[PDB]
RNA sequence: GUGAGGGGAGUGAAAUAGAUCCUGAAACCGCAUGCAUACAAGCAGUGGGAGCACCUUCGUGGUGUGACUGCGUACCUUUUG
RNA sequence: GCUAAAACUAUGUGCCGAAGCUGCGGAUGUAUACUUUGUAUACGUGGUAGGGGAGCGUUCUGUAAGCCGAUGAAGGUGUGU
């Protein structure tokens, strides 16, 4: 009919690079999730992926407020009896910052095949260097 | 006389339900008892969805208009107010179509809305 | 060049030569219908956004005919309450061909 | 132009016969004959009989050349079932079904 | 007029007899107007 | 296998009228073609919707299929439920 | 996930939001007007046990020594409307 949905073949995916130094995790993750889902484009379609690629550098410099550095705890469960594993943000940001960003953005993306497709477009690196110079990403601040 | 055999009419009635149950999985397209329930539930779902569709499409139009307005440096909520104060009566469906297919016209509408707001 | 018109309680964006279906009208087949309340006219780079309407803008169309949409079934059933009801429906429509747009 | 042979009333279940039928579906006549010859299944004998009847028909009635013939179509269908009664413990009785199948073989060039 | 296939009774002189227990649409299906359970719902359920 | 069964020929208006033989529905079981399906969690549909195959009066057309997506816990009885 | 909050208190502008209301097209009950008698106006049309009204299909009897049928009936299977 007259309201047309975006065709996946016709979608273009740009590449942006973001520095995470001295930024709040949640308020950065909201913008990251928005851009990954594609809400910023006027051709937004709920059943199609129209987002852009987002590279995150300096991930270990991400900050939290209050006492959350010591008090925010991350959990997982091995399906063995009594197998609950428990850690802290201070240790997790030192060990696997990519896990920090992955959890933060997964919590905000939809839960399904399309959400799994969208999350693959986020690239997270601890250092200030990334291996995608061939894609010529543009600087984006959010 | 007045002894009535029922096979022909019963067969016709069952065949109509089976024909309406085309495409369903397993017994839902083969067994009359299962097929009959499937058709009624499909009717109920269709009755509810004829109402749900308007809500979903209005939400889609609002999302597209919001994207266009923020691209032009304004929010959806303020753009609606600006257009209403400018006395423009273009509806959300047409606004979303313009946002999707013609950036210059939507920019003109946004300029008019912000001018009315000022 | 495209224009925005109103018909049957709804708005439509149309171009020259477009065939569309609207709520049933009382005009006869082959008749000419003029929409003098045009909300928007866009021609390449000239954009007119009539506040209620664009002054002087008119869109002319020809009435191809009238018809009915495909049948729809209405079903209502309240489980365990011995209540069922059903009904069919076919909506009327008028077919229009846009023959002219003027700002 | 594929000739047919049909064997009806074979004393074996279609489920068992269809394994052997699948083993040879689509292959050339000579290779299928080798496989049937060296199979140890009971259904292999019946499938061999039907296939040889089909080849003989192809030769005698249609003047086809056996060298160029292949197993183009083959399928097995369920047949009439015999009914018997099996005594069980404590006086309970059981129904027994003895199944039958039909074998259709088509050979063409 | 005056034919074996052109004769009809006066309006309202005939009505259809009520048939119980023949579906939801009829309006008297299932219980057939007897209500739910009790003495009067049974066959020959009236008291003297 | 001098078997059962079938393929030709012939008869017959008709042989999927061939002897558990008029018509020959459904459950149930095969074969062939088109599309989909091996990173994804639930009454199996419904409202949207890309792609593919064929037909096509070549289209705002028709017929099959249905990636992805919002919503959604069968029916009947008896019950305060 | 959130800390000059995305928390709490007070104030003010906008906006979203239902099968509620409005817009457009269609059906139906009652009452009132026409007697140019089925056309308008007004108000209504969630519903179990129940009550009331109006209909569709099937077998046979008359109409029927009629009408259809070997140039194809009933039955079966698709398609369109
Ligand atoms: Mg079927
Ligand atoms: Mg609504
Ligand atoms: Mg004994
Ligand atoms: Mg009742
Ligand atoms: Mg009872
Ligand atoms: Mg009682
Ligand atoms: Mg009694
Ligand atoms: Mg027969
Ligand atoms: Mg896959
Ligand atoms: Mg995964
Ligand atoms: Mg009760
Ligand atoms: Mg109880
Ligand atoms: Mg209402
Ligand atoms: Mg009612």
């Amino acid at each position: 009919m007259k309201t047309l949905s975006a065709k996946p073949a016709e979608v273009q995916h740009d590449w942006f690079v973001v520095d995470a130094t001295g930024k709040t995790l949640g308020r950065l993750a909201t913008e990251i999730a928005r851009r990954l889902r594609g809400k910023h484009k006027t051709s937004y379609t709920p059943h199609v992926d129209t987002g852009d690629y987002i590279i995150v550098i300096n991930a270990e410099q991400v900050q939290v407020t209050g006492n959350k550095a010591l008090d925010k705890k991350y959990y997982r469960h091995t399906e063995f009896p009594g197998g609950l594993k428990e850690t802290n943000f201070e240790k997790l940001v030192a060990h696997k910052p990519e896990e920090i960003f992955e959890r933060a953005v997964k919590g905000m993306l939809p839960k399904g095949p399309l959400g799994y497709a969208m999350i693959k477009k986020m690239k997270v690196y601890a250092g200030s260097e990334h291996p995608h110079a061939a894609q010529q990403p543009q600087v984006l601040d959010i | 006389m007045a002894r009535v055999k029922r096979g022909v009419v019963a067969h016709r009635r069952h065949k109509k339900i089976l024909a309406r149950a085309k495409g369903y999985y397993g017994a839902r397209s083969r067994v009359y008892r299962v097929a009959f329930q499937a058709v009624i539930k499909a009717g109920q779902y269709a009755y509810r969805d004829r109402r749900q569709k308007k809500r979903q499409f209005r939400a889609l139009w609002i999302a597209r208009i919001n994207a266009g307005a923020r691209q032009n440096g304004l929010s959806y909520s303020r753009m609606i107010d600006g257009l209403k104060k400018a006395q423009v009566i273009i509806d959300r469906r047409v606004l979303a179509d313009i946002a999707m297919h013609d950036a210059v016209a939507f920019a003109a509408l946004a300029e008019k809305a912000k001018g009315a707001l000022a | 060049m495209y224009a925005v018109i109103q018909s049957g309680g709804k708005q439509h964006r149309v171009v020259e030569g477009e065939t569309l279906k609207v709520e049933l009208l009382k005009a006869e087949s082959g008749a000419t219908i003029t929409f003098d309340d045009v909300l928007m006219v866009v021609n390449g780079d000239n954009i007119q956004i009539g506040a209620p309407v664009v002054a002087g803008a008119k869109v002319t169309a020809e009435v191809i005919g009238h018809g009915r949409h495909d049948k729809i079934r209405i079903i209502k059933m309240r489980r365990r309450k011995h209540y069922r009801k059903q009904q069919g429906h076919r909506q009327w429509f008028t077919e229009l061909k846009i023959t002219g747009i003027s700002g | 132009m594929e000739v047919t042979a049909k064997l009806r009333g074979a004393a074996i279940s279609a489920q068992k016969a269809r394994l052997v039928a699948d083993l040879i579906r689509g292959k050339s006549v000579a290779h299928a004959l080798n496989i049937l010859n060296f199979s140890n299944k009971k259904a292999a004998v019946l499938v061999k009989k039907a296939l040889e009847s089909a080849i003989a028909n192809a030769e005698h009635n249609n003047s086809l050349d056996v060298d160029d013939l292949k197993v183009s179509t083959i399928y097995v269908d369920e047949g009439m079932s015999l009914k018997r009664i099996m005594p069980r413990a404590k006086g309970r009785a059981d129904r027994i079904t003895k199944r039958t199948c039909h074998i259709t073989v088509k050979v063409g060039v | 007029t005056l034919r074996l296939n052109e004769l009809a009774p006066a309006e309202g002189a005939k009505r259809e007899h009520r048939r119980l227990g023949r579906g939801i649409g009829s309006g008297v299906g299932k219980t057939g107007g007897r209500g739910i359970k009790g003495q009067k719902s049974r066959k020959s359920g009236g008291v003297r």
